[PDB]
RNA sequence: UAAGGAGCGAAGGAGGGCUAGAUUAUUGAGCAGCGAGAGGUGAAAUUUGAUGACCUGCUUAGGAGUAACAGAGGCGAAAGCGCUAGUCAAGAACGAAUCCGAUGAUCAAGGACGUAGGCUGGAGGAUCGAAGACGAUUAGAGACCGUAGUAGUUCCAGCAGUAAACGAUGCCUACGCUGUUGUGGUUAUGAGCACGGCAGAAGAGAAAUCUAGUAGGGCUUUGGGGAGAGUACGCGCGCAAGCGAUAAAUUUAAAGGAAAUUGACGGAAGAACACCACAAGGAGUGGAGUGUGCGGCUUAAUUUGACUCAACGCGGGACAGC
């Protein structure tokens, strides 16, 4: 079923993964206090909006 | 020719010392010569703490840690890259390494 | 992993079944569980080596996890007919053609095998083709050779 | 609503294999049991995080049938005079049990340490490779 | 043939704690009370102090052990069988640059049970001091250990089990040791580490 | 006497012998639960399991060991010594207005101790494991790896006498720069005495470095270019294994002799870089027929160079004659 959370990217940190495909990012959710750390794989600009399937799964390494 | 002033070991003012066994190959190595490594590892991985917060029955929970001291012989320490070959002036520098997790 | 290649069916008028030790196979990597994108030809005459100099009939690198996969054919043939054809070993109601030994992979499917029949009258039928699991031939002396329910 | 009906879960995690085994609180009655080697084919995969995860699901299913809801976890490596680090796979059994519905009680490391010990295998030189 | 269907649950009950009932155990169904006694009696379980009390979440470092003793209807009654600190506590306590002090002693209850007790303490580094280590001299360690034994003898010897269990709950022995031995040297982490039942008297 | 021995006071240490106890762990048996695999590796096979393994309970029986704390920390003549109480002798250092008075240094001969492995007799036998036997790998493995397995590994009474028994630096006794950090006593609290570690300096040395500075202080061991040779004959010890001590003939211009310098090499380690590298993306080649070059075979002749990148529509090599 189509659960979704929309989150705003505030910072990018590190090019990451084999071949440097991913970017570590900090994201704040739009309607909750939660702020997460996540890896994202496309090109990303600060102030982008991204759609998450989970509000909890995290990349603690930051 | 003599490569190190301390013969590569920490024994002074003694005849003989206890042996210990290498973690990687079980070889005997003298305690005062063995390469030592300290570990403090959480029982639960960082990628699960966000599930733990909804799984636990308690109001708050502190994850248990696990503690280890590991010993290595020269060959294993070099091969596993705990230590590396260094230049004639670098050999003399002594500094404490980090505790692993 | 070890896999025995049996030829199963109802055999009439057949002295021996002979099998080309050339198998089009589907392989799955035992590391990442991904199926290889194409079938691979496993042949007894293909000579390859592991990274430890062991002879194998197939060496394939998994495209996803880069792991090496190896397969060796052990012919279970009791004899070579005309020095060319591997006579499958008769076992009760079936024929044991070969044993495939996989390392780093699973064999998921054998697609086809080229089969030759030696009749009880000493006639060879090369490269027999099954229609819906059936094969039948008659000689000039009205002797029938047949395979039914081929698997 | 319902009270928490608890079982014990024991986990062994070596370099070679992983064993998972549920019991009553007394340890004297067995409810369900599995291993990494039960589900996988190749011998090199019996320690695999994946094989551990498959094997955990079967155990979780049988417990849900027998009507259990909550679990205490006691986890170990081989110990004695051998290796005393928890092997790969051990920490994926626990995360899997949490994706299934089960409530987690308490976790404890119960590896058998020796105050001093009998002589280890391998001779004075050790394995050469 | 689903043998699981043919099993009887019984509830475990305990005494001298705030929580009376702690769980339930299975057995195959049997015809004769003598068989059920021989099957259930002799079993053992363990419980964390934090589960059998209402208490500060800090007190989770200790476990109590109980042995099944008697059957009445739905209920099995169980008796005190020992105490133990959790592995995380023992391993986390030891630190480099300090001395450990350790002791073993045997005591007798008024009920006739004999108990063996293990005890631990650690030296402490004083403030306004600049030396890297705070080891204790070997002769001084013998003074502390001598004192510990008279404290344990005074607190626990010739008492009832109902009295012992509450002393263990409230951690009175640790507290007494830190008070009494401060004159010899400063100490920290004083605890009863393990309690083990050695002999139970032949009784009916 | 900042020479020695005897003695007094308070204290310190894994120094040694004996007596009585201890928390776990590894194996083995008994019984109970469960119903299919366990073990081992880089990857696998020997091997073991429905006579119920593995894993989880409760009982027991043995014989070793003292984890973490634990260190450029302590003790001992060296070899060596790490759980807790009690007991028995002697020693080192320190404090100080105790006693005797040259009793001392070093040492052929002679005597006592000496890790481990070995030997003679008794006790015992958990774990580990020479020999021996298998499974794999290899051209071959008798080896390395895995399964298993005996003498030994432990104790008491003895024999033996060797180690890279090394800080590769003899023992007493002197004269000698600074800073820092330990251990045990004592203190006018300023410091000392004994036993150490570390970092410079100055001198020294072929250098590396410094137990190596200064010097006709005393006494013992010991070397004299490589080899043959720590071998032969004789002798002394030992149950044996062997050990101690020690030659000639013959050969040869240097000696894998010492340390330091530059290259070449390695199956090392560490940083960098690049679609003629890769990762994420496009078009193909490898399969068919034909065109063309290379090897092989044939022929009277099928003329010939070139072989990893950096040989093979390459030798301006599309040959009817040229
Ligand atoms: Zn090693």
């Amino acid at each position: 079923s189509e659960e979704v959370y929309i989150g705003e990217v505030l910072q990018t940190l590190e090019k990451t993964g084999p071949g440097g495909g991913l970017t570590m990012c900090q994201v704040q959710l739009k309607d909750q206090k939660r702020t997460l750390y996540r890896a994202i794989m496309g090109p990303i600009a600060v102030g982008d909006l991204v759609a998450l399937l989970d509000c909890e799964r995290e990349h603690r390494r930051g | 020719t003599k490569k190190r002033s301390n013969n590569g070991r920490s024994k002074k003012n003694r005849g003989h010392t206890r042996c210990v066994r290498c973690e990687h190959c079980s070889a005997m190595v003298p305690n005062d010569k063995a390469i030592k490594k300290f570990v403090v590892r959480s029982v639960i991985d960082a990628a699960s703490l966000d599930d733990l917060k909804i799984a636990t029955i308690y109001e708050e929970y502190e994850v248990p840690k696990s503690y280890y001291k590991l010993n290595y012989c020269v060959s294993c320490a070099v091969h596993i890259k705990l230590v590396r070959v260094r230049s004639r002036w670098e050999r003399k520098i002594r500094k404490e390494q980090r505790v692993s997790a | 992993m070890k896999y025995n290649v049996y030829i199963e069916g109802t055999f009439s008028g057949i002295q021996s079944i002979m099998v080309e030790q050339v198998y089009p196979i589907t392989i799955k990597c035992s590391g990442c569980n991904l199926v290889h994108k194409k079938d691979v030809i496993l042949s007894i005459d293909s000579i390859n080596y592991t990274d430890k100099d062991e002879k194998v009939n197939l060496k394939v690198k998994c495209a996803s996890c880069t792991r090496q996969m190896y397969i060796l054919i052990k012919s279970m043939a009791t004899e070579l007919y005309e020095e060319k054809f591997y006579c499958a070993k008769k076992e009760d109601n079936r024929y044991l053609a070969s044993q495939l030994q996989g390392r780093g992979c699973y064999i998921e499917k054998i697609k086809d095998a080229n089969i030759h029949v030696l009749s009880e009258k000493g006639r060879i039928y090369p490269d027999i083709v099954f229609d819906e699991g059936y094969w039948r031939e008659e000689d000039n002396m009205n002797n029938t050779s047949s395979i039914e329910d081929f698997n | 609503e319902q009270r928490l009906n608890f079982a014990l879960l024991f986990i062994k995690a070596t370099k070679n294999d992983t064993i998972i085994h549920a019991t009553d609180l007394t340890g004297a009655e067995t409810l369900a049991k599995s291993s990494g080697g039960s589900k996988v084919k190749a011998h090199r995969d019996e320690r695999d995080p994946y094989a551990a995860m498959l094997a955990t699901q079967d155990v979780a299913a049988v417990l849900k049938e027998k009507g259990y809801n909550a679990v205490h976890i006691k986890i170990r490596g081989k110990g004695g005079n051998q290796s005393k680090i928890i092997g790969p796979g051990g920490s994926t059994v626990i995360r899997t049990m949490m994706r299934s519905e089960f409530k987690l009680g308490r976790v404890e490391d119960v590896t058998p340490v020796a105050t001093d010990s009998t002589r280890k295998k391998g001779g004075r030189r050790g394995r050469r490779l | 043939k689903d043998s699981f269907l043919k099993k009887e649950k019984y509830n475990l009950r305990i005494e001298n704690f705030p929580v009376r009932e702690v769980g339930a155990t299975l057995v195959n169904k049997q015809s004769t009370v003598a068989a059920l006694e021989k099957k259930l009696v002799g079993r053992v379980f363990e419980a964390n102090q934090g589960d059998i009390t209402t208490s500060d979440s800090a007190n989770c470092y200790r476990k109590f052990s109980f042995k099944i003793d008697s059957l009445a209807g739905t209920n099995a009654h169980a008796i005190f069988n020992g105490m133990c600190l959790t592995s995380e506590k023992i391993k986390g306590m030891v630190k480099r640059g300090l001395t450990l002090i350790e002791g073993v002693k045997d005591v007798v209850t008024k009920e006739g049970i004999t108990l063996r007790i293990l005890t631990i303490a650690q030296s402490k580094k004083e403030k306004n001091s600049t030396k890297k280590t705070a080891y204790a001299k070997t002769s001084v360690v013998k003074e502390v250990r001598k004192n510990i034994f008279r404290i344990v003898d005074n607190e626990l010897n010739g008492k009832d089990i109902e009295q012992i269990v509450k002393k263990l709950q409230m951690e009175t022995v640790g507290k007494e040791i830190e008070k009494e031995c401060q004159k010899i040297i400063p100490l920290q982490n004083c605890h009863v580490l393990k309690v083990k039942v050695v002999k139970r008297p032949v009784k009916e």
